């Protein structure tokens, strides 16, 4: 052993292990789904009640980082946050030296190569954090991104962070996520993340729901109360 | 045919073979790993083949081997220095399991702790099969394990 | 960030500075080259060959001036090389800048060999991999300088640097005298670097510079394909 | 384990073991619990010495007048994030002249302890706040933790020994959020009784309990005033 | 499936035995086997033992 | 062959090698893909395929060739976080290059940079050196169309045929017995003997919907990214 | 590099016997053959002629370490 101490380090094959020592932090995580509609995106997070003294409404995995951006974050909850306090940050130095509102191809290229810069030196460590970044424009429509411990990000159309992950975007391809509107797809996100997580693993979990388009003008918002509730009463129609 | 199963080394590998030795009637056949190794040449190979030569006469047989890292561990090229002879034992188990006269009378059931040690070779998909891993119990498990 | 602030290379127990020592495996296994003064000038001679036919050769340069009158080769590694090249470069300008004059061979190989002698001492660095030969006619007579990863330098008439350079230096030993032309002095390292070259030298497998007193030079291929012709 | 000596490395498994070995440090302290009506957040320590003559050592610290903590840990770090909390309270009400909301505070924390434990040769702060204050919005109870990870909820026991008061508080929660300052309290004392060996409980010299409530400044009760809460308990049943 | 009578499979690991010379007796008495029959194979799986 | 520490930081080894760079090369590996470059009588033309696993993903965040400059394009091979971290410099050295000395960057003047910070990374003890190659082609006046490798040990070249990936020997085996004929290039025989190149060596015979085609000339210097439909109608041209 | 070529050859424009032995079969399996083994060759070598005697791979045979216990 010895190769893989530090991240300044290669292995005598070629690669770098507390990278992927970081990203394996990731799958004990519990589930971040979130794909984009026509006209909007649609994030969704199941969240695991550890115990009952916690309150509803706590320590949520689903950040808001501009007016019109939004996170859903999958990792070290410390590291979670704190990447979002610079993606926050960067976005006000965007809007006070130029004017208007960061596009998503600049914002997630700047947040990567601030993840990136820990993957190289001995007196740092990486991130334990993979997340996700959407929004929608008048002028570009929806956008949806995702970054890896690593650095890499990429474009999707629907996209799936945590324990479950290919057992998740296994039942996202069998949507039609191109036509559908930012309604339909509520129900959808929710059905899909009941699949999942046996109740032997979990006794009891909550839904949690984000929700951006136009439809909501813009803006990045929750779901309402009554919204959710149609996709909770969605729920037990899956043991058909 | 051939499974496998592996994790920390306390969460019951065992435990599933003593079950099953108790549930079907079978002829149950167990192995240590390091029982197969030899101080002459070509004693543990012949080992090898006299078991399963005996699990092909008992046609209904399983085969268990515990801690397969004692001889499964990974070839590497060396010079001036070395063992050998040990491969010997494990390149004929992989053939004496797989290759050339194959047959569906026997099965084999495998249990080690550590799996980055061991050959590739024998980790094919038509030699070790079904490869399960054993997790540490969550918390429900654990108030039904005392 | 940050460095590392303490040095990498510690005395051993029998006295040898060991990082110097593996430093000098590395030039001894780099491209052979020769160079050779005498009288009115001083040869830079090395040996270029590219791995396949597919590198364009008239695009990097083994020999490359320093001033106008001060060239420099070497046998080492390449990446190193082109760095304190960008050093020297810089350090013939901040003399110029003060004493409006160009500089002295010597007084650059002064301040050359102290680049190197400070990046064997220093915090977290390895030394450098590269031994160069540099020459130059500052005042009519003409000089030949070899420096090493270690930070000293020689004063040489005629050596070889680079893989089987104990041949070379036997066979200058047997070649070179005081009274030798220019072109007398080509003509010899060319019959030197023969030596270890493989079977095709031709007009672009080596490459050669020349100082005069009309300054430094480098050869184009037309006449080293005649250098190249009628040798041996 | 060589895996097992500075924050920056990672496990093969994922899980830095020095942000473990810190969570070790707050259980090694005495117990306390917090709680919280609709309105009013209520926190209870149990204090320790070393000697019969030596004097207790306190936990609760006033930072300003709606909010207050207890710690759990060693005491050092406790000292170094309290004076960072005081200075992060007073200065908002100097720019902006208003009480600074808890939540808001707390991520603060949150972003304070969280770059120790990404550098090289920084330590992470053993230490166990329990956090009890107002917003506009009521009462709230906050919990931190070495790994720089804070929690929402509304009832919690950190220290040694704090599971049995946990399994305590679940089974009359349903409770809580109705009565008055005076069983709310005395809910909470029967969680302390609890976490104890089953000889000693609540001799009036090591309880300390402090409230902060809707017309209430927050307050701090040691030792003479403990008397009329403490008073009203029944005797432990065996 | 095309020889049946010609060609000679090898496991390389029935060819060792703890005698001393036995080992090397099969190798001289396949290959004077092979001549015996002059269409013929020998096939030699798992060299890596040997 | 090995003592001290020399398989883990950037010091010599007893043989005068150093392993960490030597381990790098094949780091570039491990993207499981090859690109090649070559240089024509008055155009320039970089392929290279993509490999998309997903249905879910969208194809078009996905391009290996990147516009460095307005008149200079490259290619990046190896892994993904550290070649896009390499093409942000490569933009701003440009820039630089421009306002400080007011006129376009010649592309081995900016292979020269490159390759001079790459060369601090193994040369310091401490950074990690940067695991991903880097070709460029570029029109230069008075010297036609130009091809340059940089690799992360701080190396430069240029070429006329360039590979480099997985398949990199098997692809420079090809191109040597086809430069070596000497038959004049023309715009079209350039892109055609760049297609069969990777048709060849990898043996796929594909669609046009997995590569990707850069290319400049003296009369268009901008660097252009080739549409899916006139790959097409390389495409099927070359099957004669 | 013609090391079995070179005696090939040398056995063919020959006038003298020529004595051909692979060096791996004085390794018989019962005891006292091979010296008898050994013996016998150049006895063989004595009655027949001015010979030439060929041993092949005698790293079978000489080598280094030794072992007396197996
Ligand atoms: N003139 C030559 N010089 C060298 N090798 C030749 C020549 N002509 C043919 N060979 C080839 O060289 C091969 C090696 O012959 P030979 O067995 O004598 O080499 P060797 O040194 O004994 O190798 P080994 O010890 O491994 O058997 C022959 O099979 C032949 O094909
Ligand atoms: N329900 C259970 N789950 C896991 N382990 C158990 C359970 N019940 C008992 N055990 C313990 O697990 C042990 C099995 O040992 P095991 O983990 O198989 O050893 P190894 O894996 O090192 O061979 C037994 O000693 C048994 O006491
Ligand atoms: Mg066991
Ligand atoms: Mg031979």
């Amino acid at each position: 052993t010895g190769y893989d101490l530090s991240a300044s380090t290669f292995s005598p094959d070629g690669r770098v292990f507390q990278v992927e020592y970081a990203m394996k932090a990731v799958e004990n995580s519990s589930t971040a789904i979130g794909i984009r509609c026509k006209d909007g995106v649609v994030f969704g997070v199941e969240k695991l009640v550890l115990s009952k003294l916690y309150e509803e409404g706590s320590n949520k995995r689903l950040f808001n980082v501009d007016r019109h951006v939004g996170m859903a974050v999958a990792g070290l909850l410390a590291d979670a946050r704190s990447l979002a306090d610079i993606a926050r940050e960067e976005a006000s130095n965007f809007r006070s030296n130029f004017g208007y509102n960061i596009p998503l191809k600049h914002l997630a290229d700047r947040v990567a190569m601030y993840v990136h810069a820990y993957t190289l030196y001995s007196a740092v460590r990486p991130f334990g954090c993979s997340f996700m970044l959407g929004s929608y424009s008048v002028n570009d429509g929806a956008q949806l991104y995702m970054i890896d411990p690593s650095g890499v990000s990429y474009g999707y159309w629907g996209c799936a962070i945590g324990k479950a992950r290919q057992a998740a975007k296994t039942e996202i391809e069998k949507l039609q996520m191109k036509e559908m509107t930012c309604r339909d797809i509520v129900k959808e996100v929710a059905k899909i993340i009941y699949i999942v997580h046996d109740e032997v693993k979990d006794k009891a979990f909550e839904l949690e729901l984000s929700w951006v388009g136009e439809l909501t003008n813009g803006r990045h918002e929750i779901v309402p109360k009554d919204i959710r509730e149609e996709a909770e009463k969605y729920a037990k129609e899956s043991l058909k | 045919k051939g499974v496998l199963m592996y994790g920390p080394p306390g969460t019951g590998k065992t435990l599933l073979a003593r079950a099953c030795a108790a549930q079907t009637k079978a002829t149950f056949l167990k192995l240590a790993g390091p029982q197969l190794v030899q101080m002459f040449i070509g004693d543990g190979a012949k080992l090898v083949r006299d078991a399963f030569a005996l699990a092909k006469e008992k046609a209904p047989s399983i085969i268990f081997i515990d801690e397969l890292d004692a001889i499964g561990t990974k070839r590497f090229d060396s010079e001036k220095a070395g063992d050998r002879e040990v491969q010997r034992t494990m390149l004929e188990l992989l053939n004496q399991l797989d290759g050339f006269q194959p047959n569906t009378q026997v099965k084999v059931i495998a249990a080690t702790n550590r799996v980055d040690i061991l050959d590739p070779a024998l980790l094919r998909s038509g030699r070790l099969d079904r490869k399960i891993e054993f997790p540490m119990p969550n918390e429900e498990a654990r108030a039904r394990i005392m | 960030e940050r460095g590392y602030s303490f040095s990498l290379t510690t005395f051993s127990p029998s006295g040898k500075l060991v990082q110097i020592e593996y430093a000098l495996a590395a030039v001894a296994g780099g491209a052979p080259s020769v160079g050779i003064k005498a009288a009115n000038g001083v040869v830079l001679a090395t040996e270029k060959k590219q791995k396949s036919i597919l590198y364009d050769e008239r695009s990097v340069h083994k020999v490359e001036p320093i001033t106008k009158h001060i060239g420099l080769v070497y046998s080492g590694m390449g990446p190193d090389y082109r760095v304190l090249v960008h050093r020297a470069r810089k350090l013939a300008q901040q003399y110029y800048l003060v004493y409006q004059e160009p500089i002295p061979t010597a007084q650059l190989v002064q301040r050359v060999a102290s680049v190197m002698q400070e990046y064997t001492q220093s915090g977290g660095v390895r030394p450098f991999g590269v031994s160069l030969l540099i020459c130059g006619w500052n005042e009519g007579r003409p000089y030949l300088f070899q420096s090493d990863p270690s930070g000293a330098y020689f004063a040489w008439k005629a050596t070889a640097m680079g893989k089987n350079y104990v041949n070379g230096k036997t066979f200058l030993e047997k070649r070179y005298n005081e009274d030798l032309e220019l072109e007398d002095a080509i003509h010899t390292a060319i019959l030197t670097l023969k030596e270890s070259f493989e079977g095709q030298m031709t007009e672009d497998n080596i490459e050669v510079g020349i100082c005069n007193e009309a300054g430094f030079r480098r050869l184009t291929p037309t006449e080293v394909k005649d250098y190249l012709a009628a040798i041996a | 384990n060589q895996y097992d000596n500075d924050v920056t490395v990672w496990s093969p498994q994922g899980r830095i073991h020095q942000i473990e070995y810190a969570m070790e440090a707050v259980k090694q302290g005495s117990a306390t619990v917090g709680l919280k009506s609709k309105t009013h957040a209520v926190l209870v320590a149990l204090k320790r010495a070393q000697s019969e003559l030596a004097a207790h050592q306190k936990k609760i610290l006033h930072v300003d007048n709606h909010i207050g903590i207890s710690i759990a840990g060693l005491t050092a770090d406790a000292r170094l994030l309290c004076n960072f909390m005081r200075q992060e309270c007073l200065d908002s009400r100097f720019v902006f002249d208003r009480p600074l909301p808890v939540s808001r505070l707390v991520s603060l924390i949150g972003s304070k302890t969280q770059i120790p434990t990404q550098r090289y040769g920084r330590r992470p702060y053993g230490v166990g706040l329990l956090i009890a204050g107002y917003d506009d919005m009521g009462p709230h109870i906050f919990q931190t933790c070495p790994s720089a990870n804070y929690f929402d909820c509304r009832a919690m026991s950190i220290g040694a020994r704090s599971q049995s008061a946990r399994t305590y508080l679940e089974r009359h929660m349903s409770e809580f959020m109705e009565c008055n300052l005076n069983e709310l309290v005395k809910h909470g004392l029967r969680a302390l009784r609890e976490t104890l060996p089953a000889e000693q409980d609540l001799t009036t010299k090591n309880v300390s309990i402090g409230i902060v409530g809707k017309d209430l400044e927050f307050t701090i009760y040691d030792d003479d005033d403990v008397s009329p809460f403490l008073e009203g308990l029944e005797e432990r049943p065996q | 499936s095309q020889l049946d009578c010609n060609f000679l499979k090898v496991v390389s690991s029935s060819i060792v035995d703890k005698y001393i010379g036995e080992s090397a007796r099969l190798i001289r008495e396949m290959f004077n086997y092979a001549r015996d029959h002059q269409p013929c194979i020998i096939f030699m799986d798992e060299i890596d033992a040997i | 062959s090995s003592a001290g520490f020399d398989r883990h930081i950037t010091i010599f080894s007893p043989e005068g090698r150093l392993y960490q760079v030597e381990y790098a090369f094949k780091a570039i590996n491990q993207g499981g893909l090859t690109s090649v470059a070559v240089r024509g009588k008055d155009c320039a033309v970089i392929v290279t395929q993509k490999k998309v696993p997903d249905k879910l993903l969208d194809s078009s965040t996905v391009t290996h060739l990147f516009k460095i400059t307005e008149n200079i394009g490259c290619v990046m091979t190896g892994m993904t976080a550290d070649s896009r971290s390499q093409v942000q410099r490569a933009r701003y050295e440009a820039a630089n290059w421009k306002y400080k000395y007011g006129y376009e960057i010649p592309v081995d003047m900016l292979c020269k940079r490159i390759a001079d910070i790459s060369q601090v990374y193994t040369q310091n003890a401490e950074m990690r050196p940067l695991g991903c190659c880097m070709i460029l082609i570029g029109i230069d006046e008075e010297q036609g169309p130009q091809v340059y490798k940089c690799d992360p040990a701080g190396y430069y070249c240029g070429f006329k045929a360039t590979a480099a990936g997985v398949k990199q020997t098997e692809s420079t085996s090809f191109l040597e017995k086809k430069v070596k004929k000497k038959f004049d290039w023309t715009f079209e025989q350039t892109v055609e003997t760049a297609i069969t190149c990777l048709s060849t060596v990898l043996s796929i015979d594909f669609k046009p919907s997995e590569i990707e085609v850069g290319v400049v000339t003296v009369e268009n210097p901008k660097f252009r990214i080739l549409t899916e439909a006139e790959i097409d109608a390389h495409l099927v041209a070359l099957a004669e | 590099c013609g090391k079995t070529m070179l005696a090939k050859a040398v056995a063919h424009h020959t006038t003298a016997a020529f004595i051909r032995v692979v060096g791996s079969e004085f390794v018989q399996k019962y005891l006292g053959e091979g010296p008898r083994m050994v013996r016998d060759v150049f006895r063989l070598a004595k009655e027949n002629a001015p010979a030439i005697i060929f041993i092949d791979e005698i790293d079978a045979i000489a080598t280094k370490r030794f072992d007396a216990q197996t």
